[PDB]
């Protein structure tokens, strides 16, 4: 099987390098090396995420669009940004205006064409395509707009393989631009009809869950990256190895969305331990579990003990018994009966992996398919409406070729999908 | 919230041993097929008129329509099996009365009703008809300048309605559209009654063969979705799963009414198209459930 | 005389290296010795790997490990129709090209994981395709029906009414182990919370051992795979008997292992030591096949028996007069070198029909209901070829099995 990351906009790229900084590690591939892997098993998989040329340069099979060259050019001159081909860089030199308008409908649109053409490269690799992978941040222009452009071609040239999103939903507390809402709104409304798994993570719900659950008091960027790359890599890349129980994409897809919205996600990551110290090893299982099931450590913004799930996928990847994690699970389920929706007999999906994170003994993310997230579409679309009411920075799209009533459809759209979801809460 | 009704017929084509038996003690909605009992809301034989057929399974809906409900007809099955003769497709002028479909007969029931209720009027109502073929899961405008131009992001309003005050108008919104339409096709008429604050549809679908040799059907199949999610309330409607449930959302909601008429053929040679017309049937048919 | 055996889904695959390792090892045939009688099916490359890659990897033909590079999927539908059809032909070919090469044969032994994708739907149909292509022999389905609490996929029942219904039409004895009730076992009767998957397959690994290999094996009271579906189905309904092991003490904590028959025989009916969570909670037995394996006393065997039938408090339905069929093999068990089985020198793999499952199938039905009431991951299917009517008219099917299961007990 096989997927074709998908490195939209800035942020969607910034982590691009964390996403491959790891994953690589957890397959041995240096820089424009091969691989080094300190096993054996850390290769019949790869293809997933790289292509056979040389013989000792496996180069990482994903795409880098952005409208701002700076970026990229930053990707691609600091540590592992000399392994992808050229080929992959989609850049826009136009002016990257942070217009979710302005990279959809006017400068997006033009550099899209050019992309498509190498994600048909890429898809027309070899074997069979299983999805793509698609990193970006719902406030901005080349994350939201050209990226949410990206799959909706995509969707249209392969409605067969599968869509994961990575989006970088607008924190709450403090937003990092103003617009925000407007370049999310406007995302939201195409993920929730294009890709078919999306995972939601929050800059400040993982700067919380990276200051108290990592006694780290200087996060970086690179960090929240790192962490969030983290959790991407025990989802897709690690159930394309061996397990008791194994599932892939679609296991998860197919056990994770009970109705087609598409739904969106919260990852957790299982041993997230400061260093030093906290290097308890209490990881036992029923550890991680207490660990992935709490509130904090949700990658999302929203805590879960504010609604029903509907789904939950605990993939774990380390040796344990399909025992002491079937059984778990249970009590899990019992314990929590109140939030975890009943129509559902067994709501969660336990998978199991063999091979743990590199360096750790046991691991398991989380993916989760709660009620909760409702509290959070609720936030973006009110923030917009408080904006659109008066229009606020609406010139800088209609300017830029948009309608005052593509705004209404988005808001809407993405306000009934709050809606919606409440449906299951009940 | 559940949509007011979602009703099932199903009406056998003309016989060229039949395969299809009405049991002679039955509740007149009952079928076998291959040994296989269905059960549904209208079970109608091929010796079925069209005036019967249209008074048993949409005048009812012509009140419902004026009282501002949605309500979509669809009809569906393998080609061949009468779809556009029942749901009356074919440009009424050239059309004998007797044989004349669901269209020109809604039609009608409309003005009729529409003239006898403008005196105790509380506003004025007007009625018009839009033309939407979905080929390859891609909507087109039959009467604009561009029938033959994708449609997006407003295919599900924005579209061509054509003024309609007889029969005459119709066959020409018909004729039209047949002539701007072009490895399935389906074709969506839509009768809108307008008024200052209310808009009602009454969405005539024809849905192309379900025979085989995302997978043909799907529609429908998306509808079946559309109506379960909408019923245990998932907070989220599958609209986008196909173009079918998008062009009709604004029909799909909450108290709006849902008819399927499955047509069949008696012919042997279509046992298995048959069956998997019916089956699908009775699973719309359990999806309609806390409706 | 031979049983061919068709493997399907990861899972019926794991337990398939599992049985087929204690094989060779109760026969002298180290990794590479003849060549099995089997194959594998699986749409998940990865796992039929394992079997290409692991142990007893050069003891198979390449030919009867079939695989599917595509998708999985724990759905039915995709599995059954769309995907998994693709691959079906080929598979048949093997069952086809294998079942010729033999003499004489006598049905083939599938091993499935009714609640999976692959395993469910795929089977359904392979079992379909061979009730039409071999009616004239012996279906025995060899199942590990979904955990009664402790159900892994998200939709499991919706695979589980599917492979039943559709198999249903077309087994001859079904035996059902479950997955969960075989941890207590391993939990109760072994103690050890760290139980692989590894295990359970040496379990059933075990069980199965005794089905098969050694009563295909001559004997003081031999059992043809035949003599099961007689000896063992009251009625055509595939029905589904329940598998049972009795030396099922653990090789290091205890040791009492000189267990005389008299005991390893009360042993099978207490419900906590039977690979299935359908507790004799009311389930009246209805015929028992009670495999005995070792050195054993056909007299203390027509003893432990006649004890039994007078227990009453283990009553048997009532139009059925004796209905114990007692299975006598030579060659005790054969336990793995160290896994942590105890090692006897006699077992009793005593399988049944009882109208317990009444409950487990309710249990499993009711599932599905709940969750097609609202029709969850349904448009995961229709969209790959199915309709309202394959689970609405599975689901009817099913109905048919909880009256049968009830009418053919429960009443005299
Ligand atoms: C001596 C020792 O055991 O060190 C550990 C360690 O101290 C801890 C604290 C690690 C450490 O992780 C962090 O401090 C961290 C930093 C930024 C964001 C997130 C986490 C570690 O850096 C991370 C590193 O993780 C891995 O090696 C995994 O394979 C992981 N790899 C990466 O994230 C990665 C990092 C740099 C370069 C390339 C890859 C992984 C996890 C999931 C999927 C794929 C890969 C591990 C076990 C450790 C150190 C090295 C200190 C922990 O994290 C992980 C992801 O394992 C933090 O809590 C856990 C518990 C670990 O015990
Ligand atoms: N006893 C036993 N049960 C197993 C084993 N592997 C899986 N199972 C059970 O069988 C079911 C899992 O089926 P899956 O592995 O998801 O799927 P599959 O049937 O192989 O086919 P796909 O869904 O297409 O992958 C669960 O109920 C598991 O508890 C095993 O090795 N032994
Ligand atoms: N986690 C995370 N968030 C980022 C990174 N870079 C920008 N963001 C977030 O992305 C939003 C800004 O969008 P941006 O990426 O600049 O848009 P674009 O570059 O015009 O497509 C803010 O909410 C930031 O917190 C990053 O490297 N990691
Ligand atoms: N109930 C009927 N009475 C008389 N003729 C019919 C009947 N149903 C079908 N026909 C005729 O059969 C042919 C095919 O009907 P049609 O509706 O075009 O099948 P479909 O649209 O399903 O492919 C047309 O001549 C139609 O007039
Ligand atoms: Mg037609
Ligand atoms: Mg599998
Ligand atoms: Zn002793």
């Amino acid at each position: 099987r096989e997927i074709v990351h998908i490195q939209a906009g800035q942020c969607g790229n910034q982590i691009g390098a964390k996403f491959w900084e790891v994953i690589s590690d957890e397959h041995g591939i240096d820089p424009t090396g091969s691989y080094h892997g300190d096993s054996d098993l850390q290769l019949e998989r790869i293809n997933v995420y790289y292509n056979e040329a040389a013989g000792n340069k496996y180069v990482p099979r994903a795409i880098l669009v952005d409208l701002e060259p700076g970026t990229m050019d930053s990707v691609r001159s600091g540590p592992f940004g000399q392994i992808f081909r050229p080929d992959n860089f989609v850049f826009g030199q136009s002016g990257a205006g942070n217009n979710w308008a302005k990279g959809h409908y006017t400068e997006g649109a033009e550099l899209v064409d050019s992309v498509l053409d190498v994600v048909r490269k890429e898809s027309e690799s070899c074997d069979c395509l299983q999805g793509f992978q698609l990193t970006h941040s719902l406030g901005g222009g080349t994350g939201s707009g050209m990226g949410t452009l990206l799959i909706s071609k995509i969707r249209e040239e392969y409605p067969d393989r599968i869509m994961n999103t990575f989006s970088v939903v607008p924190s709450p507390k403090v937003s990092d631009t103003v617009v925000e809402p407007y370049n999310a709104t406007l995302s939201v409304h195409q993920l929730v009809e294009n890709t078919d798994e999306t995972y939601c993570i929050d800059n400040e719900a993982l700067y919380d869950i990276c200051f108290r659950t990592l006694k780290l008091t200087t996060p970086t960027y690179g960090d929240l990256n790192h962490l969030v790359s983290a959790t991407m890599s025990g989802v897709t890349t690690c159930l394309r190895f061996p397990g008791q129980l194994n599932a892939d994409l679609r296991k998860l897809a197919v056990n994770m969305v009970p109705f087609p919205r598409l739904h969106f996600f919260m990852p957790g990551f299982a041993p997230l331990t400061s260093r030093g110290s906290q290097q308890y090893r209490a990881l036992t299982v029923p550890e991680l579990t207490q660990q992935m099931f709490d509130a904090k450590n949700m990658m999302a913004a929203c805590d879960p003990r504010h609604g029903r799930y509907l789904t939950v996928a605990a993939v774990f990847r380390g040796r344990m018994s399909m025992k002491e994690v079937d059984e778990q699970m249970l009590n899990v389920q019992n314990k929590n009966s109140s939030y975890f929706v009943e129509w559902i007999p067994n709501n969660v999906k336990t998978a199991v992996c063999d091979i743990p994170p590199r360096g750790l003994k046991m691991s398991a993310t989380f993916i989760g398919n709660s009620t909760a997230i409702q509290e959070l579409f609720k936030r973006i679309s009110e923030q917009f409406t408080a904006m659109f009411r008066r229009k606020a920075f609406l010139h800088w799209y209609t300017g830029e070729g948009m309608d005052e009533m593509e705004f209404t459809e988005a808001e809407s759209n993405m306000n009934d999908l709050v809606s919606e979801y409440q449906q299951y809460q009940d | 919230a559940k949509l007011s009704a979602v009703r099932i017929a199903v009406r056998e084509a003309p016989y060229r041993p039949s395969v299809v038996q009405f049991p002679p003690w039955s509740d007149g909605k009952s079928l076998i097929v291959d040994q296989n009992e269905f059960h549904f809301d209208h079970a109608f034989p091929a010796t079925i008129s069209q005036d019967e057929m249209y008074q048993a399974l949409i005048l009812p809906l012509v009140d419902k329509l004026l009282e501002g409900f949605q309500c979509t007809a669809l009809a569906y099955g393998q080609t061949g099996t009468g779809k556009s003769y029942s749901m009356g497709m074919t440009p009424p002028g050239e059309i004998l009365p007797e044989h004349l479909g669901i269209l020109p007969r809604a039609l009608g029931d409309i003005f009729e009703r529409v003239t006898a209720r403008q005196e105790n009027n509380k506003d004025a109502i007007q009625v018009y008809a839009s033309f939407i073929e979905i080929y390859n899961e891609k909507p087109f405008d039959l009467l604009g300048s561009t029938p033959h131009m994708p449609m997006v992001a407003a295919r599900c309003q924005r579209c061509t309605c054509l003024p309609l005050h007889s029969q005459a108008d119709l066959h020409h919104i018909l004729e039209l559209g047949t002539r701007n339409r072009r490895s399935r096709s389906h074709a969506i008429v839509t009768i809108h009654v307008k008024s200052k604050t209310h808009h009602s549809r009454m969405n005539i679908v024809d849905l192309a063969g379900s025979e085989g040799v995302v997978n043909i059907n799907l529609g429908l199949l998306s509808i079946n979705k559309v109506v379960m999610s909408m019923a245990a309330g998932h907070t989220v409607i599958p609209y986008r799963d196909s173009v079918l449930t998008t062009v009709l959302q604004a029909s799909l909601t909450a108290q709006s009414y849902l008819t399927f008429l499955a047509c069949i053929s008696p012919h042997q040679c279509d046992l298995s198209e048959t069956l998997s017309t019916l089956r699908f049937g009775t699973s719309a048919k359990a999806a309609a459930l806390e409706h | 005389r031979e049983c061919i055996s068709i493997h399907v889904g990861q899972a019926g695959v794991q337990i398939g290296n599992a049985c087929w390792e204690l094989y060779c090892l109760e026969h002298g045939i180290q990794p590479d010795g003849h060549v099995p009688r089997a194959v594998f099916v699986d749409l998940e490359p990865t796992v039929i790997d394992e079997v290409r890659t692991g142990t007893y990897r050069q003891l198979f033909h390449p030919e009867q490990l079939i695989t599917g590079k595509e998708d999985a999927a724990n759905n039915y539908a995709r599995g059954h129709y769309t995907i998994g059809k693709e691959i079906i032909d080929l598979v048949l070919d093997r069952i086809r090209k294998l079942a010729d090469q033999c003499t004489g044969l006598q049905g083939f032994s599938v091993f499935h994981s009714f609640g999976g994708g692959t395993g469910s739907g795929f089977t359904s149909l392979l079992m379909e395709r061979l009730s039409v292509d071999y009616g004239k022999k012996s279906k025995l389905e060899f199942s590990i029906y979904p955990a009664p609490q402790v159900s892994t996929a998200v939709v499991e029942p919706y695979n589980s009414i599917l492979t039943t219904h559709t198999t249903l039409e077309h087994s001859d004895c079904a035996f059902m182990v479950d997955n969960e009730a075989i941890y207590d076992i391993c939990r109760r009767n072994l103690d050890i919370e760290r139980p692989t998957y590894t295990n359970l397959n040496r379990l059933i690994g075990q069980i199965v051992s005794s089905i098969t290999a050694s009563l295909r094996f001559d004997g003081a009271l031999n059992v043809d795979l035949t003599e099961f579906q007689t000896n063992l189905v009251p009625y055509p309904r595939g029905h589904f008997p329940l598998a049972t092991y009795a030396p099922v003490i653990s090789a290091e904590k205890a040791y009492h292992e000189q267990l005389s028959v008299a005991e390893i025989t009360n042993a099978c009916f207490e419900p906590a030591n039977q690979m299935v969570k359908c507790d004799p909670r009311h389930g009246k037995y209805m015929a028992c096949c009670l495999l005995y394996r070792g050195d054993v006393v056909p007299k203390d065997v027509n003893a432990a028996i006649a004890t039994i039938k007078t227990k009453r408090t283990i009553q048997f339905v009532d139009w059925c007069p004796t209905g114990f069929k007692v299975g006598i093999n030579y060659e005790p068990p054969t336990v793995v070198p160290g896994g942590d089985l105890a090692k006897v020198q006699r077992a009793v793999c005593m399988l049944s029909n009882t109208t317990a499952i009444a409950e487990a199938w309710a249990r499993l039905d009711h599932k599905f209901d709940l969750m097609y009431a609202k029709r969850a991951f349904v448009h995961w299917y229709v969209g790959e070829g199915m309709e309202e009517g394959e689970f609405s008219e599975a689901r009817e099917d099913m109905a048919a099995l909880e009256k049968d299961y009830e009418e053919v007990g429960v009443d005299s």
